[PDB]
RNA sequence: UCAUGUUCACAUACCAAACGGCGCGCG
RNA sequence: AGAACCUUACCUGGUCUUGACAUCCACGGAAGUUUUCAGAGAUGAGAAUGUGCCUUCGGGAACCGUGAGACAGGUGCUGCAUGGCUGUCGUCAGCUCGUGUUGUGAAAUGUUGGGUUAAGUCCCGCAACGAGCGCAACCCUUAUCCUUUGUUGCCAGCGGUCCGGCCGGGAACUCAAAGGAGACUGCCAGUGAUAAACUGGAGGAAGGUGGGGAUGACGUCAAGUCAUCAUGGCCCUUACGACCAGGGCUACACACGUGCUACAAUGGCGCAUACAAAGAGAAGCGACCUCGCGAGAGCAAGCGGACCUCAUAAAGUGCGUCGUAGUCCGGAUUGGAGUCUGCAACUCGACUCCAUGAAGUCGGAAUCGCUAGUAAUCGUGGAUCAGAAUGCCACGGUGAAUACGU
């Protein structure tokens, strides 16, 4: 029954783009090119400082990151040599000055992408699938999430036989196009494969627009 | 010798803002803007396959909309077109400043 | 696609880039109506020395991500599935899905 | 104003360890040259030196 | 004169009438009735709301279309008559209401769907 | 009036004010 | 969303083996350049030009070459080990939970009953009371109006005119977007359990979800995809990896699916002539003029575009002809001549011209779509793309028949 992606069916209207840049068709495809690098780079760099977002923008031949990360102190490093080192490598790859802000983000139980991560990590060093799901949904409501939805898939515990398991709590209203819901995967690489996780975290009903 | 500016976004609100922001700084700056004319949007639709392999009916319609905008300003002054120069825009707007 | 495939594609592309100049001015001769025959044939018979893969028409577009020969869309650089995954993140300004 | 008597390329960047055309801001880049406007991101303190 | 206005719309027609006292003229686009619509239904549909409202002798119409085809244009010139007249009157509306000329009619075309051969022809299934 | 459907196989389970005159005054 | 080469994964032959693609060292060399012979090319041998950016200068980094291995590589197998993505029942109205109660228990009840609704929609009842995912709404578009602004768009009223909105101008109108208003069974009468609703009518551009889209519950089919990608296991590693030229994927006794074009006069042909919408464009769209029967060629404005180009809408309308013929229907097929793209159109492109002029006279059993601006019919555009659509995705023009009923 396979379902519209939230993100994308929210975007404009509760959600905003990551990527924020106009560009006519002659240099669109080659900003795209430069964020996924971009984008990679800092994933790969930043997967232990817990990376939310990045938004990568644009202006005037010249790159602004924002990475939005529960842990600040760790991106930055002591007096910005990791920021700045950081800085310098995306300056490269997009071939423009580049900026780096980094973004705190306060409650990450709240961030659907970063509480992924935190299962997904789990998953990989054993962690009991159905216990790790389950603490994730409990941290999410007590911190204040007016829902959430988890799921995971795949091979669980090592079984032969793949099956997906959801927990769901709270309200989560998916059909709702004005219903804040934040949304995220990740990918545990278990011994015996891949595992799935999804996460859906329904802050509230944004009325604004 | 009026300056003409055209301004391209993808979100329509930037626009609007951004061009209001270039009218006050010509009423400010004392000039004859003629005003924020809004010049039809580029509606560039794209349908692509849904599924990785088989089954053709099932497919997405993304578009991807340009805004425009055409302010003109008549009689270009000092403070205006160097006000117009130290202007900089929201990132995500590109405008283009056409003397003639 | 392989890796080989890809590799296979970033030579085309350097090798066409290098002969660009050369190529352009050989075709020119061919083309040229108020031009010698004996020159014409000789500019065609360099045509075909010079390196295959030097031919703009050589070149497959390819997804700039997984490099997929097909279902390829040339705004984007992306072929559909990849296209399709970038716009629902949001990592393509401006696109969103389409009703009308 | 550039090329003045206080231009930041010619002496150096007036903010704390940060660039004039806006482009870095973070001692990562320490030491590059932009091409904005040409300043060099480096110590301010610096800017009483050159 | 006094120079009576109306917008008229039709699937892609856009009439500007321009009711105006005197003899029964209409003139489309610099162009006789008959000229501009050689079609007996689109005269009739143009001239209809005159007849209802005893004014054929009476009045002079500059009338502009742009868009559509015959068809359209002249729904489009007659909603915009008939919005005139009301401008022009405003006693008519009942009797223009009842006649049916008010009301925008507001078919346009259905778009094409994916899957479908039109907006609405599905292409031709087999079981085997 | 409507017969039939081969075998075996189902997963999950506790970043803090700046520099010069002119003065008056204190010592 | 496009196989001549490429793509390409297949075959044949020719070749390579730390490798086409990475990191790592070692040490010899700036990169790059310019040509030559042999070769189908992959390459293998040569001959020339440069031999440089930055050093605290015992050299580095950018970039080749050679040697060692660790490794690379795999569009190899398993979709019945998987993630992700998708179809499907089905845009069907359903699927559950907490607590309570009932039952030894699986479970039940809620979630049935009376009505009503497109709807587990709503009201009423009721050992249930609540909640969730679905319905609905929120989103896009279209239909009416209003405010704002007016070029590249507009021309109502003014003067001018080369009678062209073209130029002074105007801001009215169309239109262009942005922001508002509007539709809610809101008002009226009746029916109804003092109801939810239903039947009509009033106004209104719109009336009962206004039209159309997006939106796809829990799940089903060990459904589809290991060849987008990723990925566990397995397998190959002087070869199941890599490079090359040529061929193949376009074969043809035949069978099926989906289409196009027809069988004609509601039509073919000729001449004149009207009315669209939505798009695309810089290694691009290409005007004008000249040449060519034509496809096209030469020159060459413009224009990242409400400005310029693609770009002449066609069906229609008028006049003529044909007069029911295998035809002035139909265009397959083939011969000859060409054009363009392209290193290159033999296999195997598209198009043009001249010739040719098959079958086919409305299609057996059977079977499909469609309820309104729909079907039918007519053209137009776009993606992919050097070239290569009758396919796909969009756009407007004309515009029906019928629905008694289950
Ligand atoms: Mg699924
Ligand atoms: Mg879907
Ligand atoms: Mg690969
Ligand atoms: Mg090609
Ligand atoms: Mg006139
Ligand atoms: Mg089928
Ligand atoms: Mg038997
Ligand atoms: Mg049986
Ligand atoms: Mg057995
Ligand atoms: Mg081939
Ligand atoms: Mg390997
Ligand atoms: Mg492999
Ligand atoms: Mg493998
Ligand atoms: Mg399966
Ligand atoms: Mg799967
Ligand atoms: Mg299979
Ligand atoms: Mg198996
Ligand atoms: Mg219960
Ligand atoms: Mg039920
Ligand atoms: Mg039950
Ligand atoms: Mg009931
Ligand atoms: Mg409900
Ligand atoms: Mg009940
Ligand atoms: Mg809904
Ligand atoms: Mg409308
Ligand atoms: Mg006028
Ligand atoms: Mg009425
Ligand atoms: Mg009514
Ligand atoms: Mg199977
Ligand atoms: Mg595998
Ligand atoms: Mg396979
Ligand atoms: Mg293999
Ligand atoms: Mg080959
Ligand atoms: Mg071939
Ligand atoms: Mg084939
Ligand atoms: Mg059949
Ligand atoms: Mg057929
Ligand atoms: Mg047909
Ligand atoms: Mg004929
Ligand atoms: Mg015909
Ligand atoms: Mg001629
Ligand atoms: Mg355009
Ligand atoms: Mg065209
Ligand atoms: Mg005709
Ligand atoms: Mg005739
Ligand atoms: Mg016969
Ligand atoms: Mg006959
Ligand atoms: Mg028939
Ligand atoms: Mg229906
Ligand atoms: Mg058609
Ligand atoms: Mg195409
Ligand atoms: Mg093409
Ligand atoms: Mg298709
Ligand atoms: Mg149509
Ligand atoms: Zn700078």
């Amino acid at each position: 029954g396979q379902k519209v992606h939230p993100n994308g069916i929210r975007l404009g209207i509760v959600k905003p783009w990551n990527s924020t840049w106009f560009a006519n068709t002659k240099e669109f495809a080659d900003n795209l090119d430069s964020d996924f690098k971009v984008r990679q780079y800092l994933t790969k760099e930043l997967a232990k400082a817990s990376v939310s977002r990045i938004v990568i923008e644009r202006p005037a031949k010249s790159i602004r990151v924002t990475i939005h990360t529960a842990r600040p102190g760790i991106v930055i490093g002591k007096k910005g040599e990791d920021v700045e080192k950081l800085r310098k490598v995306v300056a490269d790859i997009a071939g423009v000055p580049a900026q780096i802000n980094i973004a705190e983000v306060r409650k990450p139980e709240l961030d659907a992408k970063l509480v992924a991560d935190s299962i997904t990590s789990q998953l990989e060093r054993r962690v009991m699938f159905r216990r790790a799901m389950k603490r994730a949904v409990q941290n999410a409501m007590r911190l204040g999430a007016k829902g959430i939805k988890v799921e995971v898939s795949g091979r669980l515990g090592g079984a032969e036989i793949a099956r997906t398991e959801w927990y769901r709590e709270g309200r989560v209203p998916l059909h709702t196009l004005r219903a804040d819901i934040d949304y995220n995967t990740s990918e545990a690489h278990t011994t015996y494969g891949v595992i799935g996780v999804k996460v859906w975290i329904f802050k509230g009903e944004i009325l604004g627009g | 010798q009026r300056i003409r500016i055209r301004l391209k976004a993808f979100d329509h609100r930037l626009i609007d803002q951004a061009t209001a922001e270039i009218v006050e700084t010509a009423k400010r700056t004392g000039a004859q803007v003629r005003g924020p004319i809004p010049l039809p949007t580029r509606k560039e639709r794209f349908t692509v396959l849904i599924s990785p392999h088989v089954n053709k009916d099932a497919r997405d319609q993304y578009e991807i909309r340009t805004h425009l905008r055409l302010v003109d300003i008549v009689e270009p002054t000092e403070k205006t077109v160097d006000a117009l120069m130290r202007l900089d825009l929201a990132a995500g707007v590109d405008v283009q400043i056409s003397l003639g | 696609a392989k890796q080989s495939m890809k590799a296979r594609e970033v030579k085309r592309v350097a090798l066409a880039d290098k002969y660009f100049a050369k190529r352009a001015e050989l075709k020119a001769i061919i083309s040229d109506v108020n031009a010698s025959d004996e020159d014409r044939w000789n500019a065609v018979l360099k045509l075909q020395t010079l390196p295959r893969d030097s031919s703009p028409s050589r070149q497959r577009n390819r997804c700039r991500q997984t490099g997929r020969p097909h279902g390829f869309l040339r705004k984007f650089g992306l072929s559909r599935i990849k296209v399709r995954e970038a716009a629902m993140r949001g990592e393509i300004p401006g696109l969103k899905k389409a009703s009308w | 104003e550039r090329d003045g008597l206080f231009c930041a390329r010619i002496f150096g960047p007036v903010k704390d360890y940060e660039c004039l055309c806006g482009k870095y801001k973070r001692l990562k880049h320490r030491g590059v040259i932009c091409e904005k406007c040409g300043v060099e991101v480096t110590q301010t303190k610096v800017r009483r030196e050159r | 004169e006094n120079q009576y206005y109306g917008t008229g719309r039709r699937k892609s027609s856009a009439a500007r009438v321009f009711i105006k006292p005197g003899n029964g003229k209409i003139v489309i686009n610099q162009r006789s009735l008959e000229q501009y619509f050689g079609r007996e239904t689109a005269r009739m549909v143009v001239r209809q709301p005159l007849e209802l409202v005893d004014m054929v002798e009476k009045l002079d119409l500059y009338i502009t279309v742009k868009g559509g085809g015959i068809s359209g244009q002249a729904g489009a010139i007659r909603h915009g008559i008939t919005r005139a007249l009301m401008e022009y009157d405003e006693s008519l509306r009942s009797e223009l209401r009842k006649a049916g000329f008010v009301t925008r009619d507001a078919r346009q075309v259905e778009r094409k769907k994916v899957g479908l051969r039109k907006a609405r022809r599905r292409p031709q299934f087999s079981k085997r």
